């Protein structure tokens, strides 16, 4: 299954 | 007869099952044959086969235990297939495979414990499986392993401390499955290891204090996990790392000065944390750092004004905190500022000048803090500018002229500021701007003549300022579909030309001054939905032609002074609420019959 990776993609 | 290369290749033909495309062209004539064969290569002197590619070809079923034939072979990829059923054992007997590939597939149960006959395996790669059970410790006696990816599946258990002896290990990742326990400090031995990728488990406990000792390590990252405590002091002798993720976890206490010799991060996010004190100034030395995050934490302080000349500084995020004191008055200048979001939290003073220094600044978000002064004229020659939120501050004066001049600004945000005098009137003529919300400010003027021929702008709000005199013509409104006036001083009619917002969805107009009637032509109007002219002086009736405005779920018009029948159609079941106070009106669906 897929795993997320790099920095937090949060946002406003 | 027929080489055993070639009968070993047409067993996997026939034991796995894919589309006609899959295999086609693994034909046999009527020597050598095979090494035509798509995806395969051959020793050119004995014409065994030494790599096999069946990567992406749609393929199902198991591998025959026939592969074992295939005994000189060196490179093994399997990925991006639908195999499925326990792992192969046979592929065990492959003994001089360096690189194993069986990524994304749905190989399940647990994996099997015969790896170390593969003893000179350097890339092993299974990511995105359905393994379940115990991480193999064989894996352990691999001497010259040096890629690992174990990720993506649904292993359990702790990681196996033997695995810290895998001496010539560069890569390993274990993220995405259900791990647990506490990472073993043993790990730390791994002295070549360069990438550490083991989140998204549920690992407990610190980061071991030996991982102090991974001087090669460039990346690591255990964010959504469940650790906890104190962030590692000794994690600044890492003077390699680029990469340091650690988010969405529940570290406590302060950041640690120490990491302020990480001299080559690049990438730094604590986001989502228990984090609390300061923002260690000796950050203000990491002039690598390109990408800053620490949303949603307990911090609070100052932000050291040396984080303003950081020259690499792309992403600066700090929204969710409790910051006070101002903006470090040279953030900007580095010229490569992308993006900031500092919202929520209670940052005073000037917003910079300097922000957008060499147009890159494409996103800028300083909703609710208690930013003060007047808005920057520097911000309406921010070319690159898309996206403004900085509603909820205490932003005085004029709104600058400028704004109507950046070809990519589509989001403005500047509400429950304390604006005054003019509305820009070129907000009218900006080229893409699709939302822009003043409501909660103190005009004290008319809207822009203009305002409604915005090109593209299907949202916009000015409630509750405090607008005066008429609302313009409705001139080729031609994308609106919210448009809210709530709470104002508006007098004169409702311009009558309306019915150019054919996109039109929800029109407040309600607590003004308007008086005169109901414009006839929101009843042309294809997808209307909502209307509220509630709190004037209308008179007239309600057009009869509304009762066949099929799309209408809301009609208010409650506290004016209407007269005459409500319609019937649509209107039928509407709420009675949206009628009263007015003494002239009357029908069935409100109590009172007609004549
Ligand atoms: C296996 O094949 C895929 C698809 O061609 C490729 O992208 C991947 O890097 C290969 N794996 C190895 C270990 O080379
Ligand atoms: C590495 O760096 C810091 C510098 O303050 C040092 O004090 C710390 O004890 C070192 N880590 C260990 C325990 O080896
Ligand atoms: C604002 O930030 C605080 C942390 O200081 C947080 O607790 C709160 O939920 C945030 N507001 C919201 C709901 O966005
Ligand atoms: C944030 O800081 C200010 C300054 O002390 C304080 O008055 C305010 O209540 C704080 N907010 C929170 C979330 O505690
Ligand atoms: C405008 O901004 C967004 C975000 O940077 C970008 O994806 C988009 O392609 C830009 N378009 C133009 C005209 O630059
Ligand atoms: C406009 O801003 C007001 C006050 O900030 C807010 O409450 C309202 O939801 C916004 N309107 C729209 C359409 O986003
Ligand atoms: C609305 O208010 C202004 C301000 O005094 C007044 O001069 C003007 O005549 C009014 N317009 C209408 C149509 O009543
Ligand atoms: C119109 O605005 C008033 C005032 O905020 C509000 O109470 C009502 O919910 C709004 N009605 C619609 C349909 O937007």
């Amino acid at each position: 299954h897929e795993v997320p990776s790099g920095p937090n993609p949060i946002s406003n | 007869k027929f080489s055993p290369q070639l009968l070993s290749l047409l067993s996997l033909k026939t034991s796995l099952s894919g589309p006609p495309s899959a295999f086609q062209d693994w034909k046999v004539p009527v020597d050598a044959v095979w090494c035509s064969w798509s995806g395969v290569v051959c020793d050119n002197v004995t014409a065994q086969v030494i790599s096999l590619d069946l990567s992406h070809r749609n393929l199902s079923g198991r591998i025959p235990i026939q592969i074992r034939y295939l005994s000189s072979l060196l490179y093994l990829n399997l990925s991006g297939n639908s195999l499925e059923g326990s792992f192969p054992t046979s592929i065990f007997d492959l003994t001089k495979l360096t690189t194993l590939d069986i990524s994304r597939n749905s190989f399940d149960s647990s994996f099997p414990p015969g790896i170390s006959k593969l003893k000179f395996l350097k890339v092993f790669n299974a990511f995105s499986n359905n393994f379940e059970g115990l991480l193999p410790s064989d894996v352990s006696r691999l001497r010259f392993l040096e890629e690992l990816n174990f990720g993506g599946s649904y292993f359990e258990g702790e990681i196996p401390a033997a695995y810290g002896g895998l001496q010539r290990l560069k890569f390993i990742h274990l993220a995405g499955n259900v791990l647990g326990g506490k990472l073993p400090p043993r790990l730390g031995l791994l002295t070549e290891l360069q990438h550490m990728e083991i989140g998204y488990n549920h690992f407990n406990g610190n980061i071991p204090s030996e991982f102090a000792l991974l001087s090669n390590l460039k990346y690591f990252d255990v964010s959504n996990c469940s650790l906890s405590g104190s962030l590692p002091q000794e994690l600044g002798n890492l003077s390699n790392l680029e990469t340091l993720f650690l988010f969405q976890n529940g570290f406590t206490g302060e950041i640690p000065e120490s990491y302020s010799n990480l001299k080559s991060l690049k990438l730094l996010d604590f986001s989502s944390n228990q984090l609390s004190g300061s923002i260690p100034s000796g950050f203000s030395t990491l002039k690598n750092l390109t990408w800053l995050s620490l949303i949603s934490n307990n911090l609070s302080g100052e932000v050291p004004e040396g984080i303003g000349e950081l020259p690499e500084l792309t992403t600066l995020f700090l929204w969710n905190n409790n910051f006070t004191g101002v903006l470090p008055h040279k953030l900007g200048s580095n010229g490569k500022l992308e993006t900031m979001d500092v919202s929520n939290n209670s940052f005073t003073g000037t917003i910079p000048s300097s922000l957008c220094h060499g147009n890159k600044l494409y996103k800028l978000i300083l909703f609710s803090n208690m930013f003060e002064g007047e808005l920057p004229k520097s911000l309406t020659r921010c070319e690159s500018l898309w996206r403004f939120r900085s509603q909820n501050n205490r932003l005085n004066g004029t709104i600058p002229i400028g704004f109507g001049s950046l070809r990519n600004l589509t989001f403005v945000d500047l509400s429950n500021n304390r604006f005054t005098d003019q509305i820009p009137a070129d907000f009218a003529t900006a080229p893409v701007l699709q939302y822009l919300n003043l409501s909660t400010n103190f005009f004290h003027r008319k809207l822009p003549e203009n305002i409604w021929k915005a090109p593209n702008l299907q949202i916009f709000s000015a409630s509750f300022s405090n607008l005066i005199g008429e609302i313009p013509n409705y001139v080729g409104c031609k994308s609106f579909y919210r448009i809210e006036l709530q709470g104002n001083s508006l007098n004169g009619t409702i311009p009558w030309d309306i019915g150019h917002c054919e996109k039109l969805l929800c029109l407040n107009l309600s607590q003004n001054h308007l008086n005169g009637i109901i414009p006839w032509e929101i009843s042309t109007l294809p997808s209307i939905a909502d209307v509220d002219l509630s709190h004037n002086l209308l008179t007239g009736t309600i057009p009869s032609d509304f009762g066949s405005s099929k799309t209408i779920t809301t009609f208010n018009v409650s506290y004016n002074q209407l007269i005459g029948p409500i319609p019937s159609g649509s209107f039928a079941h509407l709420n009675p609420s949206f009628f009263s106070s007015n003494e002239g009106l009357c029908g069935d669906l409100v109590g009172k019959p007609c004549n």
